DNA sequence: CACGTGCTAGCACGTG
DNA sequence: TGCGAAATTCCATGACA
DNA sequence: ATTGTCATGGAATTTCGCA
DNA sequence: CACGTGCTAGCACGTG
DNA sequence: TGCGAAATTCCATGACA
DNA sequence: ATTGTCATGGAATTTCGCA
């Protein structure tokens, strides 16, 4: 229909568990569907209870119309659904086994799912301390397709830390 | 008596002759439309000038008045200005009546996340143990971020700033030179991730008048909204600052929002007005509106203000003043303009301020 | 859907024609400049403007251009302040963009000893063991009395005045509601003595200007006189009562002093001026200065300053707001104007108050 | 010389003992010379000590050119020199047991004598209460050679307690 | 004892 | 007369609260 | 039923000493 | 521990 | 065009300290 | 070495619907 925008999908996934940093075991990946931005919240575990926690901190900043995700418990819960429709967030599930995206996002929380793992390894069982530093990185990574970064379709000027 | 040749009828510059200058008692008086008076000799009138201001440290006329009453010589009021620019007590409690030079109005930053404000709301009332607010204000944009701290500590000041900069990080912060804000160890964090720290002068609120005036309207909606209820705000914080950024100030047309991201999110009232253009026929527009915002030029200078000029006198007003204390401290002089309206002064300690023309009174005489 | 002929083309008042009014979704909408609108029956808008409004509190401008986002019908400013004039949190907590009518300049006193000014001046720095001063100042001269008290009491504030009124007893005399000052045990003495006590309006100061303006003269003088000495005012009120009674008002051209008595006393510089004549000669020039002596008027008006008609919407600075509290009261209504600067009100207790209209704001809408 | 006028002589002296009024054995007259306005100051005993104490609450509102008073004890102390040099105020004595005024002075100081003794045996030994109404009375006390009231001469204006 | 009215304290933090 | 310097008046800006 | 005030010192302005 | 800098408490009195 | 009513812009006044 | 700001609502003023 009418061309692509921020905010008008959301694309979230927990990842781990992780070696144990600080008691954070899990990684919430939320991800911009038309920018590719992407913001991360440490959880200590993948439930609706820590998803809220963290999708406010995220959904106080500005909210998505559509929030798209696999089948997983903490997604799926009632608890979730009621929390989504309280905001007039729009709730679309990857039907199951078969995983759903546009090209931008697959690639992405690819992206993250190695950038994560390397400095896993390279700097080892204490990760929490820097996934800022990933999250800026992965933000102001470089795009193919558009030859521009998540940071500049987002706030639309140059970064004040380029990579 | 040694200009005394008045007496014999020669004349002296400065006295006038179409009186009589006589002699009574021992004193040489003099006929006056006002009444009969005494003029005394050079050497007599200093110190009669300052027995009569001594009387109640008196300002130019009514110290002049006093010595009316008794005695006449020229320019009279020439050495007592010269004395109240000598009285140490009277230089140092009696008030300005100059008013500071007129405002400056500093350009809006350029880019969002040019420029941060920040500051601590609090003590609030206690809200789940927590008892401030960092708020941190945008510069362009004034898109603002509110942070709920148990007290304000660099400590805690550092924990959301970081919260924060996952977002992206700023060139510039600006604050008010709070105790957590001007520790070595803010200095650390900042330059670690490499931003410029840029400081307010002292007891100057306007210059961190950006996080101030948001603040304002912080408090202002937290109450609306907690009329009626016990005051926990804590809850409130995120209500409120997603409210706050999504609010249009009505001389820009625009909301933080908007001046932050060129579309609105998926809140109330959603603007939609720019939905058919690509996103980059978006944020180009967006570039547009952020060059183009109205912005106010400094208003006229009041009748009877004064603006520093290098190696000048000018004072100190006192940080906390002690009770029947004077409020301003002893005289210093200008050595750097930085602009009509702050100033770096040789400091009574005797370093180097950089202060507020506020908190100066140019010195008198 | 009732207003709606203009689906077929019918003309409906206060809706323009230029435009085309089409249907989508079960949604009447229209074609604008802005863009395309939804336009809401007259059932659906009050909610509408409603939840625009409370999304932060809103003010017109601010309120309007949420709903303008999405809505378009006739004179939507005119439902949206209508909404404003109904919005409990708004209406007690919103500044005022009004300032006072300008200030009354009374007349002086006509004689010395129509009216007395008292205030109570500290606490202050413990000395022998006193902490406040009783200032009494008269009307009409300035003439003024200093009291060392230990605690600002009705006990201690007739023991003062009783010294005082050995010389002579004031017509009326006029304070602050402060706590001694309104208590029975004053009104009695008071009545004894025969004396009107005469009351400011509360938490306005400047209704006791002529204390507090000499409360000034005096801090400031003991400061002058404290220097580099630690504060013991206790032997210095003498001093300083003295030396302020005879001290020169400048666009006066005279002491307290001489406005009391029309001789200087045997004090430092004392003025000769009027020796030769008789002191019935010199009583009646008194009597003449006393008439002609300078008076200010008031100035004029501000820009936008309002003043207070009959039963008025009004509303009255909260006493002591808590934190995060409004500041005004629920809105009230003027009964009497006793003048163009002091209202009584029906208080929302509901009593009878005599406030100032600095205490007050015009209910908006 | 040159016309009478007020502050330009005080006389004063002491009166007592009288009746313990809560310690108050004496009292201390102090009379304009010229307006022959009336000042009391009730003191323990006829001291230096309690004259200055006095004289200081007087001559904090106005000061005289001169004190005149008889040879008593007080008034001829070195204190007391010292303590009138101090303020320019010249020290006049009366030539011992043939005491000196004016005609006004003589009178004013006998009122006050009578007018205290009989608000002393009428009103009998708590008087002490009652000195402020007691001046008041004796300067709002209506002048026969001047045909003006003390409260008249000294303020220029009606008193507001007629007598 | 809490409430109305006229005054100044007080506490926070980081550093020396 | 009129002109330069002195002297007196004008006033807005702050502190009392 | 009550109401702002006045010291202060550059600046503006009116008076003064002398022709 | 006192000092510099950015915030709100606090205490008084007389009456109900 | 030009006129009345609507709608948008002007702005000083306060609260953040 | 740093600098006042902006929601608000009557009032003033510029744009609008219709001839
Ligand atoms: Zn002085
Ligand atoms: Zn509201």
């Amino acid at each position: 229909d009418r061309p692509q925008k921020p905010f008008d999908k959301f694309f979230i996934d927990y990842i781990g568990p992780l070696p144990p940093s600080q008691g954070y075991l899990y990684v919430l990946v939320v991800v911009d569907g038309m920018t590719g931005f992407t913001w991360l919240y440490p959880t200590k575990a993948p439930s609706t209870s820590a998803t809220v926690k963290s999708l406010n901190v995220l959904t106080s900043i500005a909210i998505p119309k559509v929030i798209h995700s696999d089948q997983g418990a903490a997604f799926t819960s009632s608890t979730f659904a009621e929390w989504a429709k309280e905001r007039g967030i729009h709730l679309e599930f990857s039907t199951p086994y078969h995983p759903q995206s546009s090209g931008k996002v697959e690639r992405k929380n690819s992206d993250i799912k190695r950038l994560l793992t390397k400095l896993l390894v390279g700097r080892p069982t204490k990760w929490y301390d820097l996934l800022p530093v990933v999250q800026l990185a992965l933000n102001n990574t470089y795009s193919p397709v558009l030859k521009y970064t998540p940071h500049q379709l987002l706030f639309g000027i140059d970064s004040n830390t380029p990579f | 008596a040694e200009l005394d040749q008045l007496l014999q009828g020669h004349y002296i510059k400065g006295y006038p002759k179409q009186y009589t200058y006589f002699l009574e008692d021992g004193k040489v008086k003099v006929s006056r439309p006002e009444g009969v008076k005494i003029i005394p000799p050079q050497s007599d009138r200093q110190k009669i000038v300052l027995q009569a201001h001594n009387l109640a440290h008196t300002g130019r006329e009514a110290t002049l008045l006093k010595i009316a009453n008794l005695y006449w010589w020229p320019n009279m009021r020439k050495d007592v200005v010269k004395q109240l620019g000598r009285c140490q007590q009277c230089l140092i409690t009696n008030a300005s009546n100059k008013a500071s030079g007129p405002i400056l109005r500093p350009d809006r930053p350029q880019k969002p996340f040019d420029k941060f404000f920040i500051d601590y709301i609090g003590p609030l009332p206690p809200s789940q143990g927590y008892l401030y607010v960092l708020v941190v204000v945008d510069g362009m944009t004034g898109f603002t971020w509110l942070y709920p701290t148990k007290a304000p500590s660099t400590s805690a000041t550092v924990k959301s700033l970081n919260v924060l900069t996952s977002i992206a990080i700023p060139k510039v912060i600006h604050s008010d030179q709070g105790a957590a804000f001007t520790s070595s160890t803010f200095a650390e964090w900042a330059k670690e991730r490499g931003i410029h720290l840029e400081f307010s002068t002292p007891y100057h609120p306007q210059s961190s008048g950006k996080v101030e005036r948001k603040n304002s309207d912080i408090k202002r909606l937290l109450t609306k909204l907690l009329v009626g209820r016990p005051t926990k705000w804590y809850d409130l914080l995120p209500v409120v600052q997603l409210a706050l950024n999504n609010t249009y100030s009505p001389v820009l047309k625009y909301t933080p929002h908007q001046l932050l991201f060129g579309i609105d999110s998926n809140t109330p009232f959603a603007n939609q007005d720019t939905l058919d253009l690509t996103r980059e026929e978006e944020l180009s527009l967006l570039q547009e509106i952020r060059t183009s915002l109205y912005h106010p030029s400094t208003p006229p200078a009041s009748s009877r203000s004064w603006s520093p000029v290098v190696g000048q006198l000018v004072q100190e007003r006192v940080a906390r003043p002690a009770s029947l204390r004077p409020r301003w401290h002893k005289p210093s002089t200008v050595l750097k303009v930085l602009n009509p309206r702050t100033v770096v002064i040789l400091d009574h300690l005797g370093n180097n301020r950089t202060v507020s023309i506020d908190n100066l009174k140019p010195t008198s005489h």
